[PDB]
RNA sequence: UACUAAGUGGAAAAGGAUGUGAAAGUGCUAAAACAGCAAGGAUGUUGGCUUAGAAGCAGCCAUCGUUUAAAGAGUGCGUAA
């Protein structure tokens, strides 16, 4: 099992692939075939590395935190918890929280609510 | 290092180190104290090595107070000299802990942090310490 | 303490005599991403996967007045996996999952007044 | 080996015993071997 | 009648230690205690600045929240990370 950092757009390179035995040039044409919808967009994925060969791959929204930073309209966060720069609706956090629900495992929406606002206090920015 | 700024007297007589605890003997600024078990003549230099460990032990937030000062000052004549001609000039300034005076106490820092800097603290100094703390 | 307890083994003897549907299991070798797909693939109110003590169930157990389950609860592993209303479906799932896994044991459970065997088990999907 | 007035436990795996009469610290890490406790 | 296992007795300090005896309190325990053994020990994510890089284990912005029995921005080792 391997969790590998693959850009959606370029994703044909990577020696670490070869040691396991991973046909790499059969498999490449699978990695680009299912990530043009989100080009552009680096994209991780998850590998079942085992001696199968039939490489089961799972592909990996990009990381939380940078649609807070577009959402509050500043590149980046305060520096400091206590000061309060970037503010956001539930209206913003919960088109977050709906867009991220594919990779998050928690059962209800209102659990996905909440991570919006924990991320959002270690980003500082108060939820309103 | 602490000094006095003048004093009166250059050479005074030794005060004895000798007896119960005169002042200074329960812990009223702080809440943890390091009480003396052992009555001795501890000078400034011990005082800002302790005070210094203290301070590096310390934290970003924690307050200490001193509370023994040395005010008597001691002599000690030239090597190589024969007995008689007067008293030697002061050479270096002590102050005079009883057995029971609390020397050294500390607050506003979780307890663990206090418990090890006064353990530094009294490992700098000749007496025999020990912990104690402020009645509620 | 001893009152937070008595309120346990209450409401449990409450639930259990209120339901329909127990399996037990143990939990050997399976992960907590695992764990959770199992609570998301249930997603029904009635089924319900729960860690409970040995010692609590068994006298939870003896305050529903049911008997032969005490060689289920005996030097083992227990899980409680209770089922309101239909309970095939949910059996039929654990079974799907375990298939899934790696290694699983397998113990007697209780239903519709009637406690079963292992073999029981494997037909009652 | 460490030879010490003083033994104390450097890590938490370190672990003082008394063997012969002396007390020692033995370890996983054989840097922190002490002994004349 | 108790104590010492050191020939202490039959010389010594700062400091260190699961030596042993006595006492006074407090926590859990046959609704199971402690140690050990057998299992799991999570998700967003590898959060984000930051750093060539750190993203469970560089300094940070701090020191998140759900599922859940439990899980830590981790316990270390360790990986350029
Ligand atoms: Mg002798
Ligand atoms: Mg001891
Ligand atoms: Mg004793
Ligand atoms: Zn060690």
């Amino acid at each position: 099992i391997a969790k590998i950092n693959l850009l959606g757009g370029q994703a044909k390179p990577g020696p670490a692939l070869a040691s396991v035995g991973i046909n790499m040039g059969e498999f490449t044409k699978q990695f680009n075939e299912k990530t043009k919808d989100k080009q552009g967009e680096m994209i991780p994925c998850v590998i079942t590395a085992y001696n199968d060969k039939s490489f089961d791959f799972i592909l990996k929204t990009t990381p939380v935190s940078i649609l807070l930073k577009q959402a509050a309209k500043l590149e980046k966060g305060a520096k400091n918890a206590k000061t309060i720069v970037g503010k956001i609706t539930m209206a913003k956090a919960k088109e977050i929280a709906q867009y991220k629900l594919v990779d998050l495992n928690a059962n209800t929406v209102e659990a996905a609510l909440k991570m919006v606002l924990g991320t959002a206090k270690q980003m500082g920015i108060e939820v309103i | 290092m602490l000094q006095p700024k003048r004093t009166k007297y250059r050479k005074p007589h030794n005060v004895s180190y000798e007896g119960k605890a005169k002042g200074n003997s329960y812990v009223a600024f702080g809440e943890y104290g390091l009480v003396a078990t052992k009555g001795n003549w501890i000078d400034a230099r011990a005082i800002e090595s302790a005070r210094i460990a203290i301070s590096k032990c310390l934290g970003k937030t924690g307050k200490m107070w001193i509370r023994i000062f040395p005010h008597m000052s001691k002599t000690k004549k030239p090597l190589e000299v024969r007995m008689g001609s007067g008293k030697g000039n002061p050479e270096f300034w002590v102050a005079v802990v009883k057995q029971g005076t609390v020397m050294f106490e500390v607050a506003n820092i979780p307890e663990s942090q206090m418990i090890k800097a006064l353990t530094r603290a009294g490992h700098k100094l000749p007496v025999t310490w020990k912990i104690l703390k402020r009645e509620e | 303490a001893k009152k937070d307890k008595a309120q346990q083994v209450a409401d449990v003897s409450h639930l259990l005599s209120t339901s329909a549907g127990f399996v037990i299991f143990d939990y050997t070798s399976m992960s907590a991403i695992e764990a959770t797909s199992i609570r998301k693939k249930l997603f029904k109110n009635g089924s319900k996967i729960k860690v409970i003590k040995n010692n609590i169930l068994r006298r939870a157990l003896k305050a529903g007045k049911f008997e032969g389950i005490d060689e289920t609860a005996i030097k083992g592993k227990l899980a409680v996996a209770v089922g309101v209303n239909e309970i095939v479906e949910t059996l039929k799932a654990v079974d799907g999952v375990v298939k899934a896994k790696e290694a699983m044991n397998f113990v007697c459970g209780y239903f519709d007044n009637r406690a079963f065997n292992s073999a029981d088990l494997e037909k009652i999907a | 080996m460490k030879v010490r007035a003083s033994v104390k436990p450097i890590c938490k795996d370190c672990k003082i015993i008394k063997r012969h009469q002396i007390v020692r610290v033995i370890c996983k890490t054989q840097k922190h071997k002490q002994r004349q406790g």
